């Protein structure tokens, strides 16, 4: 009875969407028409977190997929699960963004989220008692980087005391299959900081590099990309639908991995991925997913945590387990990895231990990874819109549509100024207090 | 007999399985993913019958 | 035949129905 | 291990020895013994 | 007509409640249902109803529904009372400003409601047993909030603690030195009695002795279950010594702020070597002051022990108890204090302890428990304050606090008195001329 | 200085003052406390016992 | 419960392991699926020095595969014994080395073994307490001597108190298959030296002299090679993962063979063998064993120590076997041969007693010898290697890939005082 809702922004945030209500989906029990046809008692109890009660016992899924681009849904209506979703929940408009911010934020994003918000309200009311909202999109488009963000704001704006999670697939220096994604990076990372409670950075090149190195497929195309995501997705929230013997749900997770409201970037893996080959030579177990899930190829950033200074860490476990050897594992990689952990917070990782594992697995865990190693993302971004506002390249497509150009100088100082807070967090002593105490108070 | 014996069987792992035993698992299903959609096994035959009709 | 608004739409079918 | 200089001078609150002179030559012993 | 009041607050407090209420019913021989298959003995634990039904006197209280619908689903459904077991909606998430402010002072009125309800029941009352968690949102701020009312309510009533303290390396959460601080700061002024353990001990008592490679959250609720059994053995079974409440109230706290108790329980082994050991008198109560069997991580040879309280269950007698007093008085690793001259007190219970399905532990004769307070705390008291300095010398995590009901001032006041409580047990460890 | 500036901003603030709110049932049940009518809070008007 | 991690380093290094890997497979009982098809009890006490758990009662090696060349690799695999190993172990880079230190040790060697240790502390933290590391390698080719000895570097420096044992073929002047080997062999006589705990020194000429003279083959492949080869390796270990009377693990006698730091280089040699028209005709007892085990035409080395001084001889014995005719078979060849042995250190022997038997065989020994007779061998080659750095033999090779000339100078002057110091504890007095 704590219920999340799920918004889905752009072509990105459909097929995430589509793929992620599919594995969920598969994991309570529910065929494609809607009902249930399963084998335990467990998986009825906590549906009410994801799906709305229809009538004869159905059950429909508490999303809004939203776009600017009429193609788009016919794909995600004929797709695998497409019946299950309510069709007044498909809100599209008729001309796209071409790719563009200022179309998504200003001209064709501002008449339609007054649509948008009549069903986000409609499904929000009608809760018991809401958790929070949850968006997939990606910050290299139109759809998803302007108007995902617009519709951020605006629900920031009205509902202050709830919690806001989003999944960004935020762009990549080598897979940049688009010219403009700077532009568009550079202007949406300004409205996810002070407008959102969490953010996990997904990127395809380390998706691609996942499926490449850790599980050897012959063509990784987007549904193993998506399949990938929606298991991070799963894991993050399973403790709100199953028991377990540690609960942790996502203000459990928030409260402790985000010690200041700036620093709410984070980097997700999942752990026990294998290749078709190194299958029958591997045993699952819990140190075995602790030593796998730390590794630097499973992170679904490309951030490399060597670089910086893990902040805070936090893992969600999954299966029959003993809390003995989780507690252990997680105390011995602290105490052998003494530098790459800040040292003004002693014991940076958060433990969850939950009893129900994924459909067809003895035990799995997830990784979720605040570091300081993030900030060369922003860096790059940065390096390369300054690189193209030098020279001032692609402007008038921004600025014939009701933009100055202080705009783009006011989101390169909020970058630089976010940049220059982590290097400060990182580069911080711990022995030491100084230049804001009360002067050593009494005597 | 103790509750909780599994935990603690020293032959746990002697009575095990490696989860994607073939191909043809009933419980490899799309959550669990042991099984992925890109794993081409048809692509050798798709590549012959590609160069016998090219 | 799913995309197209209810005006300006003629006689198809929709997707799963 | 470590402590701010805030808070060192902070008294206790217990008072349990009856002079100031006896507590004073029974933390002298207990430190040149520690 | 002696009774006790039970209230489990947490996950945690549920959790060990469950395994101590199968304890009980094991003992009393009541069946899940609640029935009996002349004796009034279960009149300490349990309300029995006209028509044979009986009722256990608990509260389960929690703010997330996860862990208390197991109890509503499970086994033990018919016996415990539907309004008993309180759930609130949105769990403290790890806030002690959650659980003492915004989320934990809706529904303590109905907490306090159920409280009442069955403390008219009582035709004598002995006191109220707190089962929490130092580390977790509800188990610091509820836990608080439950004390400052209930001692608003019932003036001076005996509050014994049953409290997870926060182990010296493992934990699972980051912000359990700010909860531990301000949960310590409360309970330092509104806590009667306060008994100590952390989860590291136990695991490394399990790992050592029970010949169990991988214990679990069920292990070590086992365990505690037998403790709490041990201390109201004496309330519910005759034996040549009782020991009530209020006597290890009174007999371990000599001071007003020094109300932390170290529990420990021996013998605990196997099967395999309850094949091999004489367990004797001697032997069980040589057992309780090796600091390897201690339950909470910290050596005793670092302080001074301030008082002692043993209670032996089984085929013993007093003979054999006090020579082997005089041994341990004799030895010179154990160590007390000057002013106290007098540092025991001992119970003897006829009843041996008894055996679940499926359990841990080997069918023994003869047990013993005991709760020691020490000056062995203080390096405790230290690690605490040097993590909860450590990390406040930022101000990292405050904002979650500061913006959901407290000021800030209130972190400032909850050091300082913990300083001083620091100091306080240095002038009581520190001997005479 | 971001430390400083985030120190001298956590200091110098007040902390949010909760909405009365009380729960009735065993499950959460959450309802607000000043119109519900178990606070006097209309005995306290200006024009009571007065025309 | 003290594992051992195994290490391969080139296309000899690989063949050597392939077959030792095969001769404790078939000493364990391990079928080349994987599982466990023995009779007997103790196969499976003592398993997890050599082998990692796996699901449904699998047994994987703790070894690793290290090739600059994906030929090896396809080989090994392919081959009987392939598919027990872990497809992660192997560790294959694209582009050969081609019998050149420089291109193994710089060039090549410097982004391959960023990979090759994540797998090595991956398989080293995984154990409880971990005994050491073994490698096997030559020093005549690229992949194996180079980037093998600056992994030997690297893992010294991350593991200080461990133990390095190694099985080095270093090469022969007869058998010589290789123009530029003298350079390879000489410039890894330093980085072994002041990096490893115990180097074993193999020769294919000997080997073939074995086969030649003892076992009396037609055909003396590199299999029946690799096979004396696995034969001497596993009977150094045979005492950690068997009982005996008296047990002697690497360190054990590492203590006793390594009387100074500079001097970690022994000379091998294996008893029991026999020809099979002999078989028949030789009664297998103790004194048997000993008379040939110290036999000069038994050494597997090119070194006699008839004209050298025995420093410190092991002996590993294998069988069920009574103590009193091992050690007065030890004591009368120390009273016979006054002259072989140095007289500054009494007791030069050290002795070793396991249960059972090598799979087959009835009675066994081993041998490790410390002589001062293995400084020919290196005398051999830096005159060799002088002899082609005089007039500059293919130096441009060595030079275009980053070396310096100077590091050619103080790889001679380093063995000059190695065998320096050799001559110097031959010639030592009993008092002074
Ligand atoms: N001994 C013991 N300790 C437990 C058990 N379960 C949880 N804990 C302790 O509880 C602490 C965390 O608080 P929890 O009890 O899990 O949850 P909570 O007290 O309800 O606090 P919130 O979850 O924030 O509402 C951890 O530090 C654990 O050590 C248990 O079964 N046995
Ligand atoms: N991970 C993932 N990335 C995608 C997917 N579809 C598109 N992308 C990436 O998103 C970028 C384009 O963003 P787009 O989907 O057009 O955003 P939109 O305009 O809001 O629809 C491309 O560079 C793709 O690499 C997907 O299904 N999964
Ligand atoms: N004893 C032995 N020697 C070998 C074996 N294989 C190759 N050699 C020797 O090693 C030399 C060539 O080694 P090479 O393949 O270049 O080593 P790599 O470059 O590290 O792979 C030849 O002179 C062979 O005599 C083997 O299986 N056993
Ligand atoms: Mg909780």
């Amino acid at each position: 009875m704590r219920e999340i809702v799920h918004l889905q922004a752009g072509q990105c945030g459909n097929q995430i969407g589509a793929k992620f209500w599919e594995v969920i989906s598969d994991e309570h029990g529910i065929d494609p028409t809607g009902t249930y046809h399963g084998d335990s008692d467990l998986q009825l109890e906590r549906i009410n977190v994801y799906y709305n009660e229809a009538t004869g016992g159905k059950y429909v899924p508490r999303a809004v997929l939203v776009d600017l681009e009429p193609g788009t849904m016919d794909s995600v209506r004929s797709g695998p699960f497409g019946q299950i979703f309510r069709p007044d929940n498909f809100v599209f408009g008729q001309s796209g963004a071409g790719n563009n911010w200022a179309k998504g934020h200003y001209t064709e994003g501002a008449e339609l989220v007054d649509s948008v918000l009549d069903v986000v309200r409609k499904e929000a009311e009608s809760c018991d008692c809401l958790q929070g909202f949850q968006l997939t999109h990606s910050l290299g488009g139109g759809t998803g980087s302007g108007m995902g963000t617009l519709l951020i704001s605006k629900i920031r704006e009205e509902y202050p005391d709830r919690i806001m999670n989003t999944f960004s697939v935020v762009p990549s220096p080598k897979v940049s299959d688009t010219v403009v994604e700077p532009y568009n990076a550079t202007l949406s990372v300004h409205q996810l900081v002070e407008n959102t409670d969490e953010t996990y950075c997904i990127d395809n090149e380390a998706l691609y590099d996942i499926c490449f190195r850790t599980l050897k497929l012959t063509t990784p195309t987007y549904g193993d990309l998506n399949h990938l995501v929606s298991a991070t997705m799963s894991g993050v929230t399973t403790c709100l639908r199953f028991p377990g013997q540690l609960n942790a749900d996502l203000r459990k997770l928030a409260v402790n991995m985000v010690p200041f409201p700036r620093l709410h970037f984070f980097m997700p893996g999942f752990a026990p991925l294998t290749s078709r080959g190194s299958q029958q030579y591997r045993a699952l177990t819990v140190p075995e997913l602790t030593q796998q899930m730390f590794d630097a190829k499973n992170m679904m950033a490309a951030c490399d945590p060597r670089h910086g200074r893990y902040l805070t860490v936090a893992a969600v476990f999954r299966g029959r387990m003993s809390m003995k050897e989780v507690d252990e594992q997680m105390l011995n990689v602290q105490n052998k990895n003494s530098s790459y952990f800040v040292e003004w917070i002693p014991n940076n990782v958060k433990t969850a231990v939950c009893d129900i594992p994924p459909r067809g697995l003895k035990m799995s865990a997830t990784f979720i990874g605040n570091s300081t190693a993030i900030q060369e993302l922003f860096k790059r971004i940065s390096e390369q819109f300054t690189a193209m506002f030098r020279r001032k390249a692609f402007l008038h497509w921004y600025t014939g549509e009701g933009m100055d150009e202080m705009e783009f100088t006011e989101a390169e100082s909020n970058m630089n100024d976010l940049v220059s807070e982590y290097q400060q967090y990182q580069d911080a002593t711990a022995e030491e207090e100084g230049e804001f105490e009360e002067e050593a108070e009494e005597e | 007999t103790r509750r909780e014996f599994d935990l603690s069987d020293p032959l746990a792992l002697k009575k095990d399985l490696p989860a994607r035993q073939s191909d043809n698992d009933v419980r490899n299903t799309i959550s669990g993913m042991q099984k992925f959609m890109g794993e081409d096994l048809n692509f050798h035959e798709r590549k012959k019958f590609q160069e016998e009709q090219n | 035949s799913f995309s197209t608004p209810v005006p300006l739409s003629l006689g198809k079918l929709l997707p799963y129905e | 291990l470590w402590h701010m200089p805030h808070f060192q001078k902070v008294g206790r609150h217990l008072d349990t020895f009856p002079t100031e002179a006896d507590r004073q030559r029974a933390l002298k012993a207990h430190r040149e013994e520690c | 007509m002696r009774e006790c009041i039970s209230i489990h607050v947490g996950q945690a407090g549920v959790q060990i409640g469950n395994a101590c209420w199968e304890l009980y019913c094991l003992e009393h021989g009541i069946q899940p249902d609640g029935q009996m298959p002349g004796d009034d003995s279960f009149n300490t634990f349990f309300s029995e109803t006209g028509a044979g039904k009986h009722v256990p006197r608990a509260v389960f209280v929690d703010l997330e529904p996860t862990v208390i619908d197991e109890v509503r689903t499970g086994t033990y459904r018919q016996l415990f009372h539907p309004e008993q077991l309180i759930t609130g909606k949105e769990d403290a998430a790890n806030n002690y400003a959650r659980g003492h402010y915004t989320i934990g002072k809706e529904i303590i009125d109905l907490v306090l409601d159920r409280i009442r309800k069955l403390a008219d029941q009582c035709t004598g009352l002995q006191g109220f047993l707190v089962f929490h968690s130092f580390g977790g949102g509800t188990g610091s701020g509820f836990t608080s909030l439950l004390m400052e009312r209930l001692s608003v309510d019932y003036g001076k009533k005996s509050k014994l603690e049953f409290s997870i303290y926060p182990a010296p390396q493992v934990s699972t959460a980051v912000v359990e030195p700010y909860n531990s601080i301000l949960t310590t700061h409360t309970t330092l002024e509104h806590s009667d009695c306060a008994f100590m353990v952390d989860n590291e001990a136990i695991y490394d008592i399990c790992r050592r002795n029970l010949d169990i490679e991988r214990p679990t959250y069920t292990n070590l609720n086992r365990l505690i279950g037998q403790i709490v059994s041990s201390i109201t053995a004496s309330l519910r079974f005759d034996g040549a010594l009782n020991v009530d409440l209020t006597e290890f109230q009174t007999n371990l706290v000599p001071y007003p702020r020094i109300h932390f108790p170290l529990a420990t329980y021996a013998p605990v082994i196997s099967a395999e070597k309850a094949y091999h050991e004489q367990l004797s008198v001697a032997e069980i109560t040589n057992a309780c002051f090796e600091p390897a069997n201690q339950m909470v991580k910290c050596d005793p040879r670092h302080g001074k022990y301030m008082a002692c309280c043993l209670l032996y269950r089984g085929d013993v007698v007093p003979k054999d108890v006090n020579a082997a007093i005089a041994t341990i008085k004799t030895k010179r690793t154990i160590q007390f204090v000057d002013w106290c001259p007098t540092g025991f007190k001992v119970g003897i219970n006829y009843q041996p302890p008894t055996v679940v399905p499926g359990g841990d532990l080997a069918k023994v004769q003869r047990a013993v428990c005991m709760l020691s307070n020490t000056t062995a705390i203080a390096e405790a008291w230290a690690r605490l304050d040097h993590k909860f300095d450590l990390m406040y010398a930022k101000r990292a995590f405050v904002h979650w606090y500061v913006g959901e009901g407290m000021e800030e001032g209130e972190f400032s006041e909850a050091r300082e008195d913990m300083a001083a409580l620091e100091k306080d047990y240095e002038e009581v460890g520190v001997d005479s001329v | 200085n971001f430390i400083n500036t985030n120190a001298a901003d956590i200091i110098m603030g007040v902390a949010k003052k909760p909405k009365p709110i009380y729960v009735d049932k065993r499950t959460g049940d959450k309802h607000d406390l000043e119109p519900s009518g178990l606070v006097p809070k209309y005995i306290n008007k200006k024009d009571y016992g007065v025309t």
